[PDB]
């Protein structure tokens, strides 16, 4: 440990533009896995409507599925409204 | 392939891009999707030798949506037959 | 040997090299007829698979 | 070169080709062969003299037009049938473009000029590489592409090159050439009985790959490259004289030895399909090539030629080249015929 | 007309194909390349490849053509020798011009031609798509595909270039 | 699909261990043990027992798997020709075998 | 090449020689046109004028062979009227290899391809009769 | 690990080893002009390897258990006959000068491989650069052909351009006639009959062709009879230097990756040194060369490889 | 076929016509297997574009980007030539005829 901050340190003194260019670096590819909002992004993407949404064809077994727009089922963007 | 690892492992690195008839972005299809998908499925499974001449008619109208050959031939007739017409004044078109 | 064992085994030997001859006549003719007209195991070449086609709903109707 | 840096560019080579072989897409065939063309002219240019540039550049030239040529094929595939898969193609145009294209890739005649001029001009172990590890790519697509190719410019591609590398090696010294010369007739073999059986293909190319490696390490382990400096072996090591007339003896194709099995295999393909003037021709030639090998023979181990005083200092000193793999191919070059029915793992 | 677009930009390509492959100083050779390399990219264009045609540009003229005559003016030529004072160059040039015309000429006269292949001459618009009402750049969206499907052509794109590094710096150390 | 031995080829009965396919193999992994000796100046028969051992194992080794691909192949061959003629009784009828008594042979003298 | 060869075995032998005889003079100067064209483009001539009198040599010389096989083997045909019969071709092959000598001012080249083309022509004769295939149709 | 790309690999780099002492001297001169005694004193004072002159048994002291062969295993060259029949119609006199200079080129791989694998440096005695006045003065006083001269030049062609010069050039400058004053006290019969015309074309290629090539790229050090004896003063010289030439600075872990693997492979050292070029002073017939392979097949600890020869006590060979 | 095809097609042939047809600089060799790619880039585009294959706008891409690479190997070639002789001339690269 001591040997790696006396690197450090050197490094930090000769060179600190390629440091800070590594830290960087680093941080990019670390910062996403330790991130909470990292989820929102691939809810947010999948949310936006690029296609026309199809309708099903109503075979009286699916509850599940609005038969309206503006009725209680289906996916919400109450979640996104807050964000 | 020569040696097929994609199916032996079950990964696909390449088998996405053969057709225009696979998934694509946002679900936008290829003009002639209908008719590769019907060719495609007509021909799967029995091999080239059979599907030349089985799955010619799927194919001969496949290679027509591709290249639009007849039906651009069909249009150069009609428009040649109608400029004799005209250069002869014997048709006026409408508006 | 006595000739009855050199008889007897020279009869194992003719059946043993005239089924395999008749083998090979007919391995001759099976493959002739499935290169002709494709309906065997041999001589399958490959064409594309169908299960690559994507049948969801696109983005527009006329497909 | 760095040996780091050595060992991932031949591992670039053998990834390219790799590509090639697994790939169902043609851009990634495309790709493979751009990859292996990068990666190996490094290995063409490491001993940097005039000869070595001449030869990476004759071979950029050659490699690359025939890549345009490939994609063009590709590119015509793709109009008249709208899919990249790697298969028959559907374009008789575009069959006879890839045809040719990888006809210039594996150098047969009449696209031959530049294998005996680049294996020439490059290093024994960069020849080596040439002349069996690039015919890999090149042929698994001959492979799969089979039924769509033109049989009449395929029979013709294959006799011309057994007709040329047959003669080309009559007139060779230089022992680089020689094998150059003996790659052509061999693919014309490899060639002429693809529409029949690929299979049968693909025992020619195995066998010849081991045949070929044993020869070009026997030539490396003696730093030989010219008939007379080959000459100079049984003065220095004489199981090496007894075992490069084996080898040659099997590449002319002489029972009981392995190189006779490929030979015999594609006559009986050929003789099924009612084929018989073509492999009674192709055998009557292939004795042009046992000549020029017999000759090989004849000033390297049958005779002893003349010898040079300062040769004893080199009887004080062994061998210390690392002559990888030669005992083992040495015995499959030679002694594989009465295992020929093992070839049906290859179907 | 101005419906013959990509057709009189084709005719165009040709000539600019036909002024370097007839090789006059590679000077003038580069600069009929990039010449056929714009007018390729207007073709293009005129297909809705908004992106493609812009990278012809942006890497086939600013950089690979670029490069070309930065070692032209480096390695091979430093004073172009007068265009088409040679005479091979003179007949090549002036023998695919013909041909060239001579195509043109036909296919504009019958509305198509047979040369060695038969080909409409009715105009490329003909063809054209005649539903397009996305909110997207079709060509867009195939392109930034590469990053979630073509992970394996990224893979082998990215160490063919990282080799081609390596491969030049050995090559020119001699 | 890119399978050396698949799952189908193991109702086939294993090669013996006394092949003498299997022996030939060996015999050749012998052999490449002393030109081994050979090209290194090495005492052909002695030298490097251990050495020679792995040379035969390993010839032995491959070749075993090899020799049972080599089998299977062959029986799917035939399992492929015989389903191939039941399925298509038309196009391998019967013969009808007439005696030599019945049947006419022209008589070539040698005289 | 397909077309020539269509109309030459079109013709019943022992008739019609001139017909026959411009199939294999125009096949014997495509032969001629083929060579020249390989030999000039590997083996640069010193001047214009060179090159065009080494084609013209080459092409005449194959278009004299192709006429003499042709001419030769179709008088065979009628004057011993034997049609199907390989010794006409012999005949007509032979012929053509003495023009080779001629034509290289050469005698044992004249022997030498007397019996060479002389023996293939008779070849060629008997594959038409029995049908054997040179490049034959993948059946098994 | 025997060296090689893995040793290389794991860090065995020469810049590493080699220091500002790691330094190839070589020391040149007439014949009896005192360098040898030079060459051990500097090689002495400043640590050096010191290697006596590669002669006519070089290359049997570093093989096999180091002492001289027979003289049929060198093809019968012979220095003493050199002298006594310079002209003798059975070629002795190329055919030594061709066999020593493949002995110098031995040993200059020699002491290349010991500075790269070590980093000390190395006293050489003569080299295969100065090899070359020797047969210039064979040449002019027509003891040799002008073929044997060109066949000369081939050989040191295609060897001479793959090793580095030395650092240092040390020259010692005794006149001719000190030089037969020498010779006669030295008292060797055959040596006498040495014409001073000889030796003064010895020093005509010295001074006309070596020392200003070698000027060039090497540190060119001169000293007369009297000045070589104050060794104190050469060696003075010689850490004094300032190394500011020649393809030594040039030199990296790579380049001397490839030239160390070329210099411990003597075989690959010697490849072209029988080139086959048919020249009558060089050329053995087969029937001799077959006989006298299998006599030195015959030699004590010769018939295998270095270890596995059981006549001269080497154990476990069942298991090497 | 469309009447674009026609020239896209023509192009690339005069191209490999030029390529094939050597005069002396290296370096026009060069631009004519430049030119090939780009007649096959503009050909490729054409029909992907036209067929409304979305995932195919890709390739003419990577085929830029490989040829480009393949392109920058040729030039560090043709200076390697040019540093041994002086010139790019193709004519000083006969040594392996013998
Ligand atoms: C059925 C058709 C016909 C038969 C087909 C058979 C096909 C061939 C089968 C494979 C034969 C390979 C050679 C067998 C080994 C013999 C050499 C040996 O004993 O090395 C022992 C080896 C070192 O021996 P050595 O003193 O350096 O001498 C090397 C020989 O001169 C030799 O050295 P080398 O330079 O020639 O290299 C040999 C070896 C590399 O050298 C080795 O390290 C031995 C590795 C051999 C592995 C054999 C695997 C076979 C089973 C396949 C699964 O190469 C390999 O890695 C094998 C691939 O000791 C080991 O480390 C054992 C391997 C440990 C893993
Ligand atoms: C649609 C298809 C595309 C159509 C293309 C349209 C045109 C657009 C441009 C295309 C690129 C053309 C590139 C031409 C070029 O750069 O070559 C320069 C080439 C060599 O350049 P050079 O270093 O300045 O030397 C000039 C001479 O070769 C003199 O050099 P020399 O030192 O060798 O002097 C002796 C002379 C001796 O000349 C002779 O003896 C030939 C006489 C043969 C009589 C038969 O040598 C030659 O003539 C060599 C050629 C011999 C004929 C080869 C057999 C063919 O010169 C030529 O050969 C000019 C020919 C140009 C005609 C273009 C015709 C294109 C048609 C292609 C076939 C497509 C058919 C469908
Ligand atoms: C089955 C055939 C297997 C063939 C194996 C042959 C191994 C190579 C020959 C062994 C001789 C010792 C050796 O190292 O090979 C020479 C060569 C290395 O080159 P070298 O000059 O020694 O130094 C390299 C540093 N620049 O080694 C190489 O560079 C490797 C070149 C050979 C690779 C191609 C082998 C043929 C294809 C095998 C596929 C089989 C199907
Ligand atoms: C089994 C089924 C398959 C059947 C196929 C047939 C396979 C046969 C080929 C097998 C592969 C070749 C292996 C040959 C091994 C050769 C080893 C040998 O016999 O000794 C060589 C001999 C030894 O010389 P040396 O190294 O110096 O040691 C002795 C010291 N005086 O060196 C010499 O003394 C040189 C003598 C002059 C050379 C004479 C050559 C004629 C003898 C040829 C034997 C090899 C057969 C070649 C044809 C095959
Ligand atoms: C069931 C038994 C059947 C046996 C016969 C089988 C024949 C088929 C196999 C032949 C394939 C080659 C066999 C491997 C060759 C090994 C022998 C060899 O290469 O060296 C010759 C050796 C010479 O003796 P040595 O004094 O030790 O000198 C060694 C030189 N480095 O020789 C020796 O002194 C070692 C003693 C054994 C040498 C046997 C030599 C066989 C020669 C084969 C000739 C080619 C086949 C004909
Ligand atoms: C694919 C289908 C292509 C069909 C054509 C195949 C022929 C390709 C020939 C390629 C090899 C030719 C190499 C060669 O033979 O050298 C060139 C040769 C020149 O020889 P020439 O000038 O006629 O004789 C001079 C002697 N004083 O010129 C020739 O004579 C070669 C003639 C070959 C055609 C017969
Ligand atoms: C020589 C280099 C050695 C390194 C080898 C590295 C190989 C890496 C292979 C990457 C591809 C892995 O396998 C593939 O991965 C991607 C996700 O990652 C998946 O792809 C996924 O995203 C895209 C977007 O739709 C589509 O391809 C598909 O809808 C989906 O499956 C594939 O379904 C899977 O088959
Ligand atoms: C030293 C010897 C060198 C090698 C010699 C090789 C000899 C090979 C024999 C020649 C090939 C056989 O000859 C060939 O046979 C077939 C069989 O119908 C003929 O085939 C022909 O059939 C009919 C006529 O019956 C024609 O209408 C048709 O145009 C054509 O296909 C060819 O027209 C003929 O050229
Ligand atoms: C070596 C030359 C290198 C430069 C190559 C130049 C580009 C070549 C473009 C080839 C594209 C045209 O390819 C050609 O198109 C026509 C158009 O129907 C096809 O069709 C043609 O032949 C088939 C025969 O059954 C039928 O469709 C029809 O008789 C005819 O129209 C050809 O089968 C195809 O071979
Ligand atoms: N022909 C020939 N003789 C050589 C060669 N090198 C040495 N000799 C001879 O070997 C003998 C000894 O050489 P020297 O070292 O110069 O004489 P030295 O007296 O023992 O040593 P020094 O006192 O240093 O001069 C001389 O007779 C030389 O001629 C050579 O390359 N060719
Ligand atoms: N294309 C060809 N003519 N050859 C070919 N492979 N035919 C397929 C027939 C065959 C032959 C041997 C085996 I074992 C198997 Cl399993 C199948
Ligand atoms: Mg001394």
């Amino acid at each position: 440990a001591e040997r790696v901050a006396a690197f450090l340190k050197n490094v930090w003194a000769k060179e600190p533009v390629l440091v800070a260019s590594f830290a960087i670096a680093g941080l990019a590819v670390i910062l996403p896995t330790l991130s909470p909002y990292t989820k929102y992004s691939l809810m947010i993407n999948r949310a936006t409507p690029y296609n026309y949404p199809v309708p099903l064809r109503d075979d009286g077994n699916m509850p599940d599925v609005p038969s309206h727009p503006q009725d209680p089922q289906g996916p919400s963007l109450e979640w996104l409204k807050r964000l | 392939p020569f040696f097929d690892v994609q199916k032996r492992l079950g990964v696909d690195l390449d088998r996405w891009m053969t057709i225009q008839s696979a998934e694509q972005p946002h679900k936008i299809p290829s003009r002639c999707h209908a008719f590769e998908k019907e060719w495609i499925e007509c021909a799967h499974g029995i091999g080239s030798i059979r599907a030349e001449k089985e799955c010619k008619i799927e194919f001969e109208d496949f290679r027509e949506c591709l290249l639009r050959q007849k039906t651009m031939k069909r249009l150069h007739a009609i428009r040649r037959q109608r400029e004799k017409l005209i250069k002869e004044g014997k048709y006026t078109p409408p508006p | 040997d006595g000739p009855e064992k050199n008889y007897e085994r020279t009869m194992a030997i003719l059946q043993i090299e005239a089924e395999k001859a008749e083998l090979r006549l007919k391995e001759l003719e099976v493959r002739r007829l499935m290169r002709a007209r494709g309906d065997g195991p041999w001589f399958h070449y490959p064409t594309i698979d169908k299960e690559l086609i994507d049948h969801s709903p696109k983005a527009t109707p006329d497909n | 070169m760095n040996p780091i840096i050595f060992i991932i560019i031949l591992l670039t080579i053998m990834l390219g080709t790799i590509i090639v072989m697994i790939s169902s897409h043609w851009l990634l065939v495309w790709i493979g062969f751009e990859m292996n063309m990068l990666a190996i002219i490094p290995i063409m240019m490491k001993n940097h003299n005039p000869r070595a540039t001449e030869a990476s550049t004759k071979y950029f030239l050659t490699q690359s037009t025939a890549s345009m040529l490939l994609m063009m094929a590709v590119i015509i595939n793709l109009m008249f049938s709208g899919q990249w898969t790697v298969m028959k193609l559907f374009n008789p145009m575009a069959s006879m473009l890839m045809t040719m294209a990888l006809a210039m890739k594996l150098g047969m005649a009449p696209f031959h000029f530049w294998v005996p001029e680049v294996t020439q001009g490059i290093p024994l172990s960069s020849g080596l590489i040439l002349l069996t590890w690039q015919k890999l790519a090149p042929m698994s697509v001959l492979y799969q592409i089979f039924p769509s190719i033109n049989l009449n410019l395929i029979l013709t591609l294959s006799v011309l090159s057994i007709l040329i590398g047959g003669w080309g090696g009559l007139n060779q010294t230089q022992l680089r050439k020689i094998m150059a010369y003996s790659s052509i007739a061999h693919m014309g073999w490899m060639t002429a009985v693809l529409p029949y059986n690929p299979t049968m293909t693909l025992l020619n190319l195995i066998i010849y790959i081991i045949m070929t490696s044993t020869m070009f390490t026997m030539f490396m382990a003696n730093s030989t490259t010219t008939t007379l400096s080959l000459s100079h072996t049984w003065n220095k090591t004489p199981i090496m004289t007894v075992l490069i007339l084996a080898t040659l003896l099997s590449m002319g194709g002489l029972p009981p030895l392995s190189g006779f099995m490929p030979k015999w295999m594609i006559i009986q393909e050929m003789t099924k399909n009612n084929s018989i003037i073509l492999p009674t021709f192709m055998a009557i030639t292939a004795l042009l090539n046992l000549y020029f090998y017999m000759r090989l023979t004849y000033s390297t181990t049958l005779t002893m030629f003349p010898s040079t005083n300062n040769m004893k200092m080199k009887w004080q000193f062994p061998l210390m080249k690392k002559m990888t793999f030669l005992p083992t191919m040495v015995v499959l070059s030679t002694m594989m015929l009465p295992l020929t029915p093992m070839l049906s793992v290859l179907e | 007309m101005m419906l013959y677009i990509v057709f009189i930009l084709s005719v165009i390509f040709v000539m600019g194909f036909v002024g370097f492959s007839s090789k006059p100083s590679p000077i003038y050779g580069g600069l009929g390349l990039i010449v056929s390399g714009g007018v390729g990219c207007g073709i293009v264009l005129n297909f809705g490849g908004s992106f493609l045609g812009l990278m012809v540009f942006l890497i086939y003229l600013g950089g690979m053509m670029v490069v070309f005559g930065y070692t032209t003016a480096m390695a091979t030529e430093q004073y172009p020798e007068i265009w088409l004072s040679n005479k091979a160059v003179l007949g090549a040039f002036v023998t695919g011009l013909l041909m060239e015309f001579f195509m043109v000429y036909y296919v504009l006269k019958d509305k198509e031609v047979e040369v060695v292949f038969e080909f409409n001459g009715l105009g490329d618009w003909v063809i054209y798509d005649t539903g397009d009402s996305g909110f997207f750049s079709e060509e867009a969206m195939g392109i930034a595909a590469l990053y979630s499907y073509g992970t394996w052509l990224v893979i082998v794109t990215g160490w063919s270039l990282l080799i081609g590094v390596v491969v030049i710096m050995e090559i020119t150390r001699g | 699909t890119f399978q050396f031995l698949p799952d189908e080829a193991r109702s086939l009965p294993p090669p013996k261990l006394t092949d003498p396919r299997l022996a030939f193999v060996g015999f050749l992994g012998y052999c490449s043990g002393l030109i081994d000796n050979a090209i290194r100046r090495r005492p052909v028969l002695l030298a490097g027992l251990h050495r020679q051992l792995l040379y035969i194992t390993s010839f032995v080794f491959v070749g075993y798997y090899l020799l049972k691909r080599q089998d299977y192949m062959y029986a799917v061959r035939d399992h492929d020709m015989f389903s191939y003629i039941k399925s298509h009784p038309e196009d391998f009828p019967e013969k009808d075998k007439k005696t030599y008594g019945e049947v006419f042979e022209e008589f070539h003298p040698v005289r | 090449a397909k077309t020539v060869l269509r109309q030459y075995w079109d013709i019943p032998e022992g008739t019609e020689c001139h017909r026959k005889t411009y199939a294999t003079t125009s096949i014997g100067g495509a032969a001629g046109l083929v060579v020249s064209a390989y030999s000039v483009a590997l083996k640069t001539p010193t001047s214009f004028l060179e090159g065009v009198a080494r084609t013209g040599r080459y092409t005449f010389t194959a278009a004299a062979i192709g006429a003499i096989f042709g001419l030769t083997s179709c008088i065979s045909a009628q004057v011993r009227e034997k049609p199907d019969d390989p010794l006409n071709y012999l005949i007509g092959g032979c012929a053509g290899g003495l023009i080779l000598g001629a034509r290289t001012r050469s005698y044992g080249i004249g022997a030498a391809a007397c019996a060479y083309m002389g023996l293939t022509a008779a070849l060629v004769k008997m594959g038409q009769l029995e049908g054997w295939q040179v490049f034959a149709e993948p059946k098994v | 690990l025997q060296y090689g790309p893995l040793a290389y690999i794991l860090g065995e780099k020469a810049t590493k080893k080699m220091t500002e002492k790691s330094k190839l001297i070589t020391v040149d001169g007439n014949i009896c002009s005192g360098k040898s005694k030079l060459a051990k004193e500097i090689a002495e004072k400043l640590g050096l390897k010191h290697f006596p002159e590669a002669g006519i048994h070089y290359v049997d002291s570093t093989t096999g258990d180091g002492k001289p062969l027979p003289v049929q295993f060198s093809g019968n060259c012979s220095l003493e006959k050199f002298y006594d029949d310079p002209k003798s119609n059975d070629g002795n006199s190329y055919r030594l000068q061709a066999w020593l200079y493949a002995s110098r080129l031995l040993q200059y791989a020699d002491a290349l491989e010991h500075l790269l694998s070590t980093g000390q440096g190395v006293v050489l005695e003569r080299s295969i650069y100065s090899d070359f006045v020797f047969l210039e003065a064979m040449y002019r006083q027509g003891f040799i052909r002008k073929q044997c001269v060109d066949h000369y030049n081939q050989v040191k062609k295609v060897t001479i351009c793959e090793y580095l010069p030395p650092h240092v050039v040390v020259y010692v400058d005794v006149p001719v006639p000190e030089v037969q004053s020498r010779i006669q006290k030295k008292g060797n019969p055959h040596e006498m009959k040495i014409t001073s015309a000889y030796l003064q074309d010895i020093e005509n290629a010295y001074k006309g062709t070596f020392l200003p090539e070698m000027s060039e790229k090497c540190e060119v050090l001169q000293y007369s009879a009297w000045e070589a004896q104050d060794a104190e003063k050469v060696v003075e010289d010689i850490e004094y230097l300032k190394y500011d030439k020649g393809p030594w600075l040039d030199q990296n872990d790579r380049k001397l990756h490839k030239l160390r693997m070329l210099v411990q492979d003597k075989l690959e050292v010697l490849n072209y040194t029988s080139i086959p070029v048919f020249l009558p002073e060089v050329t053995v017939g087969a029937h001799q060369s077959d006989q006298v392979f299998q006599e030195f097949t015959e030699l004590p600890g010769r018939k295998y490889r270095a270890g596995y020869n059981e006549d001269v006590g080497d154990k476990w060979i069942w298991l090497k | 076929m469309s009447m674009v095809y026609m020239n896209i097609m023509m192009a690339f042939t005069v191209s490999l016509v030029g390529l094939l047809m050597y005069r002396s600089h290296l370096m026009s060799s060069l631009l004519c297997l430049e030119g090939m790619m780009l007649s096959l880039f503009v050909m490729a585009a054409l029909t992907i574009l036209n067929s409304h294959f979305t995932l195919a706008s890709m390739m003419p891409i990577i085929l830029l980007v490989f040829a480009a690479c393949e392109a920058a190997l040729g030039l560090s070639l043709l200076v390697m030539v040019s540093n041994t002789y002086g010139t790019d001339y193709v004519q000083n690269l006969n040594l392996l005829q013998c």
